[PDB]
């Protein structure tokens, strides 16, 4: 039943917060907290994301986690503000800097207590766990550090649940700071451990997508929130709705992941819309752009790999007798690109309900070998700058010693290697 | 785009097939393994049947019949020729035929003497390299210790000038409907050698095989490229020598042999009502006597073409037993009716 | 073609058609085994969270 | 009169267990409360139907039917649906949490939990019983409950009931209707740890069912409702010997020495004709040869497979309806002249036959039209080996490449079961060729 969701950061906190605001919209929740709508299957499965409170409220179970106080006053403040528990609002004050270190080691140790009082005194209330989701970037210091800090403390705390993360990955593009590729190392080796699922939201694609697709010409973070809060609503429809499957996130991991450390998804979305067209998508088009690299938000491409497991959720009143046609008749036109060893690897789920203001969408779930060019990308940007020890001592000045940056950048090199050695694969 | 594997990579024929599949820029290839195919051109053994047609989404046909075995090896195709009523006991166009192992033995020897009391010829043949012909019984039976024991045809028909022996080929193709297809252009494996009624252990003069006569024989290649005479030819030379025609005098029982064959094991074989479809590419091998009647020898499931015919062949078998069910963006058959 | 052991009642009949004739673990393994497997995952959860405390 | 246990494990063997109980009700006119006016020896009885249901002193017929899953939404529908009444909440047993497609964690971590509970409400059960036959197992292979909590329920049986006969209808995967793809695994480790825990077992591919749901019911894409009504119209055909007057498979023991000479071998082929669609404005009612020669086209199997090419080794014929033994008899002939049966050589070419002359039961607004009569052919042949053939063929790709086998060893299974698993498979097939081609 329950998921308990965590956001941690600025970039965590302000996609958790659209996350939020999108899903309360589609169960028909207000901001006040109020159920106001129509059809009793958006309340069907409204206790997996939200608890009912005093006066039959609908309360998110959600926690709010910033090592500065900036990004959730202005949660608090945002259009469903009012809807979380103030009591899951955990912050300190003096922030991380966009410092791995300050957030994994020495400032989020300060907090990580705190934020877990909360999460226990969450999950006490919860008929039967099913696991926890966090959004974070991994480019900053609190998200990606003190985010990896409290999956380590809740994977001790929490061994048999399952953990996943919608992970923001930095890109010079949509850069703030040069130590991104440093805080996204570190972090990507603390998600190989102790993840069960991470969604790889890539900023480049997200950037991409929104210039040379929807046309924008300069793009804000709003503009790429729009894409991961769209995203985000498609991955989880399966847990909100009911539909034909009924698989918690155990059997979702199950079915996706056949080796454990490769557990990064490519997303992608189809149609893809900007904040402000009437035309619906027929299921063969609906289907071709899934497929798309250009509806990826994971800046790879997927003919320089092979997909290992495929999941596929289409929205909308439509034919699954089309969707089975057209699922099938895309594999079957391209299983150059599906490993052989995994027999029936791409499966499929239709619900009835389809997202705000589309009468029909399809999210992609891929795990693919060619999202190793992502954490390659990661790795060369990396080792850029540390084969000269450039901007490191703003990591040392914290305790960090050059060589847990080099068992980082090696545990990135081995995990490239991994997916290199299924790319070839019978 | 249609899609095809291929599981056994020395067959002359669908080698070519899957060259004339590409050209067409409508087929695309998949490696061996892969099992979202919608063509298998399958291994000669062992072939998976029970895998087919289990491909959601999938049309999926395969270039072999499940069970046709039963009429392309020599044991058991003189089994079902015996003890099937519609290929009687008493059939005849195929020769008095023993399957003997190192069973009819006994059954045999009371064929050999009462023929040999009777004054008769009793030349017999024992096949399963490694065939041996002769009068004695005790010659082979002592020899074979499955293998098979049939009556040598001691007047074949022999052609002039030379006095040689020879064997007709015919190529047949079935459909995944059942369709009985003959190709209208047959070879003749003739001998080079002349033809001798007593020195059987000089066999070059008495087995047709294309191998044999190549670098076993003194004077292949004499009278004809190959050692194969096509069918105009052959026409010619029954109509200037023996005033008939090919058609006539060997095509009538040649058609009838092939269909009552096919026909026999269609309920065994069939896929019309299954969830993979079969097609299959067989060749007939005839002798034909001095009075030009026809004695079918054996079938072969997995047969090769004469050089100057694969062209017009494979791309026959593309249009009317690959493109019939996978259809694309005068006919070189003779369909055999039922 | 021999019909054999035909029986009749008021909801139906039976018979057989011929047409040719011819030519364990205990409780105890069990639960070895399911505790086997239990110390193993205790096992396994130990390694993880002895790693965590490193 | 000797009792029969139905035990309904997982989401697949709970759902079908439904749709049969439900059938097996409009059979018996038993009405959804429980009461059988036609029964007019209250509370108790030695009827026929009564190997099935239990009476209760106010005229109450109750199912001997368990019904167990390791989570609770399934089972809650039975427990508020249109026959909750029939059941007592004690024989509905959910657990918490399920078992993630997981055979490990079905059989190890969450099964271990929940066995002693299970075997204990199934013994309340044997405990109303004069004198136990055994029992009828439903059940996927494709589940992690299905395939792994079942081969522990099945192992326990053996040790606390060792001369009860166990009977089994199971769910073979199929792609089309599965979001699951780790379904190989479960599906071998299950059968090769059930294997000598079972008597006979009825596997229904839901490819076979799915199709026969489009082809002849013009459904385009059936649901797990489909599917269910045309398994249980199966089931109830197989199991009507058990529930009515009659002489032929009238106990458990008569269903292996009937179908199952060789005890390995215990895997009899399904075939059902013939399935109409309600919604067919005319139809032609079939004759007896054509329902009969029905039950040789592939396209009626519950395994699509070629008995063409293998041998069998029993047959049996089970019509509902009008139909008389002249009438089979001349079916027969006629199917003999014109089809490919071979039988082994150490049994007889034969057919069992049995008829009851009530004409299949239809749900009221169901797919499946009423006929004036129908078969259920069940033979032991060698080509249902075929299902296994393709099943281990998948999983030797994946587990090639050890793929999700980390989800099984961290639940506690050893590697090496897997391939001990395999290898009993490997042995399987090879017994089946053996038996079955020259
Ligand atoms: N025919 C039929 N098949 C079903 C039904 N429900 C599930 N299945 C099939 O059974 C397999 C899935 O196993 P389930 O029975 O759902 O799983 P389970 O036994 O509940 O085990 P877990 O849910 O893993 O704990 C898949 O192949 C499904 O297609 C059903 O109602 N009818
Ligand atoms: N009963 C018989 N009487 C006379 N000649 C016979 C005969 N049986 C066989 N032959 C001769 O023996 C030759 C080879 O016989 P057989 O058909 O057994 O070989 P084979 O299997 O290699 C032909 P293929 O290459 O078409 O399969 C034939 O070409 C024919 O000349
Ligand atoms: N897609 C997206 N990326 C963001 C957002 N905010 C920050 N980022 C990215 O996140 C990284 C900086 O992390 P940030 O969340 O600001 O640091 P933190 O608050 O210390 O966790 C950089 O890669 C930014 O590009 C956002 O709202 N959306
Ligand atoms: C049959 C198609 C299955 C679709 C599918 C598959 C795997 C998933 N994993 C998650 N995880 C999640 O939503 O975390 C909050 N959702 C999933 C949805
Ligand atoms: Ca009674
Ligand atoms: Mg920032
Ligand atoms: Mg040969
Ligand atoms: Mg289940």
């Amino acid at each position: 039943r329950e998921i308990v969701h965590i956001q941690a950061g600025q970039c965590g906190n302000q996609i958790g917060a659209k996350f939020w605001e999108v899903i309360s919209d589609e169960h028909g929740i207000d901001p006040t907290g109020s159920y106001h709508g129509d059809s009793d299957l958006q309340l069907e499965r409204i206790n997996v994301y939200y608890n009912e409170a005093t006066g039959n409220k609908y309360v998110p179970r959600a926690i709010l986690v910033d090592l500065e106080p900036g990004t959730m006053d202005s949660v608090r403040s945002g259009p469903f503000g009012q809807i979380f528990r103030p009591d899951n609002f955990v912050f300190g004050q003096s922030g991380a800097g966009n410092n791995w270190a300050k957030g994994h080691y020495t400032e989020g140790a300060e907090l990580v207590d705190s934020v877990l009082d909360v999460v226990r005194k969450e999950s006490e209330s919860c008929d039967c766990l099913q696991g926890f989701q966090l959004t974070h970037s991994l480019g900053g210091g609190t998200g990606s550090g003190m985010g990896t800090l409290l999956i380590s403390k809740i994977r001790e705390e929490y061994p048999d649940r399952i953990m996943n993360t919608f992970s923001v990955m930095p890109s010079p593009k949509v850069s703030d700071t040069v130590v991104e590729p440093y805080n996204a190392t570190l972090s990507v080796h603390q998600l190989v451990e102790n993840t069960d699922e991470t969604y790889c939201i890539d900023n480049e694609a997200l950037y991409d997508i929104c210039f040379r697709t929807l046309k924008l010409t300069t793009p804000t973070y709003g503009d790429l929130n729009h894409l991961v809060s769209a995203t985000m609503s498609g991955v989880t429809t399966c847990l909100r709705f009911p539909g034909q499957l009924n698989a918690d996130l155990r059997k979702l991991a199950v079915n996706m992941v056949p080796f454990p450390r490769l557990h990064f998804f490519m997303p992608g979305f189809a149609p893809l819309t900007s904040r402000g067209q009437y035309r619906a998508l027929t299921v063969p088009e609906l289907t071709q752009q899934m497929f798309d690299s250009k509806n990826m938000m994971a800046a790879c491409d997927p003919r320089h790999g092979r997909y290992l497991t495929v999941a596929a959720i289409f929205r909308g009143r439509m034919s699954m007798k089309e969707v089975d046609e057209q699922m099938l008749n895309v594999q079957n036109k391209n299983s150059s690109y599906f490993v052989e060893w995994i027999p029936n690897n791409v499966k499929t789920a239709v619900c009835d309900i389809p997202p705000r203001g589309l009468k029909m969408s399809a999210t992609f779930i891929g795990n693919s070998t060619a999202i190793q060019e992502l954490f390659k990308r990661i790795s060369e940007q990396f080792t850029a700058m540390f084969r000269r020890k450039a901007f490191l001592h703003w990591y040392t000045g914290e305790g960090m010693d050059e060589m847990e940056f080099t068992e980082a950048e090696s545990n990135m090199n081995d995990l490239v290697s991994e997916y290199q050695q299924y790319q070839d694969a019978t | 785009m249609y899609t095809f594997v291929v599981r056994d990579e020395n067959s002359s024929v669908y080698a070519e097939v899957s060259r004339l599949l590409l050209a067409t820029g409508q087929w695309k290839r998949l490696r061996k393994d892969n099992p979202r195919f919608n063509l298998m051109l399958g291994e000669r053994n062992r072939l998976p049947f029970g895998r087919l047609g289990h491909e959601p989404g999938l049309v999926q046909l395969v270039n072999y019949y499940r069970g046709a075995d039963k009429l392309c090896r020599k044991a058991s195709l003189v089994k079902l020729i015996k003890t099937s009523p519609e290929l009687s006991e008493s059939c005849t166009w195929f020769p008095e035929s023993y399957v003997i192992y190192p069973d009819e033995r006994e059954v045999f020897l009371a064929a050999y003497n009462r023929r040999r009391e009777g004054r008769e010829g009793n030349v017999w043949i024992a096949k399963s390299e490694g065939i041996l012909i002769s009068s004695e019984a005790s010659e082979l039976l002592d020899f074979i210790d499955v293998h098979v024991i049939q009556k040598y045809l001691e007047k074949p028909l022999l052609l002039e000038p030379g006095h040689r022996k020879f064997d007709i080929r015919s190529w047949v193709l079935v459909d995944h409907l059942y369709n009985i297809y003959l190709y209208r252009e047959g070879v003749l494996r003739t001998s080079s050698e002349p033809y001798n009624s007593a020195n059987f252990q000089d066999k070059t003069c008495h087995l047709t095989n294309h191998c044999i006569q190549k670098e076993y024989s003194k004077n292949y290649g004499r009278y004809e490229e190959g050692n194969e005479m096509f069918f105009e030819e052959f026409n010619q030379y029954l109509m200037d020598a023996l005033n008939t025609t090919l058609e006539n005098s060997i095509l009538l029982q040649i058609k009838h042999i092939i269909r009552s064959c096919l026909m026999c094991i269609e309920p065994a074989i069939s896929t019309k009502h299954l969830h993979y479809q079969s097609f299959q590419l067989f060749g007939f091998d005839f002798m034909v006597d001095e009075e030009l009647k026809v004695w079918l020898i054996e079938v072969n499931g997995a047969p090769a073409c004469a050089q100057k015919l694969y062209a017009e062949l494979c791309q026959g078998i593309v249009d009317v037993a690959i493109s019939s069910v996978f259809p694309l963006a005068t006919s070189i058959f003779i369909k055999l009716h039922h | 073609m021999e019909v054999i052991e035909l029986n009749k009642c008021t909801s139906g009949q039976s018979f057989e058609v011929i047409l040719k004739p011819p030519s364990d673990p205990s409780l105890e393994e069990i639960q070895k085994k399911l505790e086997a497997a239990e110390e193993r995952r205790k096992y396994q959860e130990a390694e993880l969270l002895k790693h965590l405390a490193e | 009169m000797r009792e029969c246990i139905s035990i309904h494990v997982g989401q697949a063997g709970v759902q079908i267990g439904n749709a049969c109980w439900e059938l097996y009700c409009l059979e018996h006119g038993i009405q959804p409360d429980g009461q059988m006016p036609s029964d007019k020896t209250i509370g108790g009885g030695d009827d026929s139907f009564n190997t099935f249901f239990s009476e209760t002193g106010a005229g109450k017929h109750v199912p001997r039917a368990v019904f167990v899953d390791l989570e609770p939404t399934v089972i809650d529908e039975v427990r508020t649906g249109t026959y909750r009444q029939l059941f007592h909440p004690e024989q509905l047993i959910t657990g918490k949490e399920d078992a993630a497609n997981n055979y490990a964690r079905g059989h190890y971590t969450i099964g271990k939990e929940i066995i002693d509970l299970v075997l204990d409400r199934i013994r309340k059960l044997a405990d109303q019983c004069t004198g136990l036959q055994g029992f009828l197992v439903f059940h996927s292979f494709g589940g992690g409950t299905g395939s792994g909590f079942t081969s522990l329920l099945m192992e326990r049986l053996s040790v606390d009931y060792g001369k009860k006969s166990k009977l089994e209808f199971s769910i073979y995967p199929a792609p089309q209707v599965s979001t699951a793809v780790v379904e190989p695994y479960n599906s071998i480790l299950t059968t090769h740890t059930t294997l000598e825990h079972s008597d006979c077992a009825f596997m229904v591919d839901n490819e076979a069912i799915y199709d026969i749901c489009r082809r002849n019911l013009d459904i385009e894409r059936p649901t797990y409702t489909n599917l269910n009504r045309l398994i249980s119209q199966i089931v109830s055909s197989i199991t009507a010997s058990l529930r009515f007057d009659g002489a032929l498979n009238v106990d458990l023991t008569e269903f292996q020495t009937n179908l199952v000479p060789y005890p390995r071998i215990h895997f009899p082929l399904a075939t059902y004709a013939p399935v109409i669609s309600a919604e067919k404005a005319y139809h032609e009612q079939l004759s007896v040869a054509e329902i009969t020669n029905a039950c040789f086209e592939p396209a009626n199997q519950m395994v699509k497979c070629d008995p063409r090419h293998g041998k069998y080794m029993a047959c049996c014929l089970l019509y509902r309806g009008d139909v008389v033994p002249k009438d089979v008899n001349a079916a027969i002939a006629t199917i003999k002249t014109k089809r490919s049966i071979q039988f082994v050589d150490w049994c007889p070419t034969g057919f069992k036959v049995g008829i009851n002359y009530q004409p299949p039961t239809v749900v009221p607004g169901g797919d499946l039209a009423k006929v004036q009569r129908a078969v259920c052919m069940l033979s032991n042949t060698t080509a249902i080996a075929e299902a296994w053939a393709r099943l281990d063929h998948k999983f030797d790709l994946m587990y090639a490449k050890r793929a999700f086998v980390h989800w099984y060893v961290g639940e506690g299974m050893e590697e090496g079961e897997f391939s001990e698993a395999r290898e009993d498979m490997a042995a399987l097939e090879k017994d089946y060729e053996e038996v079955g081609v020259d």
